[PDB]
């Protein structure tokens, strides 16, 4: 009972180990809005006349 | 055809952690199953027949 209890014991360190880390890779990066309307700022003047 | 086997049972082991830790708490349970793990003396001399 007693080489049961230490063997468990060593058991339980050895397990405590790290195998690897995982995380995800976002910082630096936005989002891409779309704009569907052109921004020309053209107006045109006439005369009554015409002329 | 025919073939003789030992069970003697069947253990799970694992990888990443050394074989000599695991190893020594399947021993204990062996010797559960054995029935070595008490002190003993083997009393088999009256099993017999003519």
């Amino acid at each position: 009972e007693d080489m049961a209890k230490i063997y468990g014991a060593v058991a339980a360190v050895s397990k405590n180990v790290n195998s690897s880390v995982t995380y995800e890779v976002k910082r630096g990066t936005h989002e891409l809005i779309k704009v569907p309307t052109i921004p020309h700022n053209l107006v045109l003047i006439q005369s009554d006349n015409g002329k | 055809h025919a073939l003789i086997k030992e069970d003697l049972g069947q253990w799970p082991v694992e990888t990443g952690i050394s074989l000599v830790n695991q190893a020594g708490v399947f021993a204990v349970q062996l010797a559960n199953k054995l029935g070595i793990d008490k002190p003993f003396v083997l009393d088999a001399g009256s099993n017999y027949f003519t």
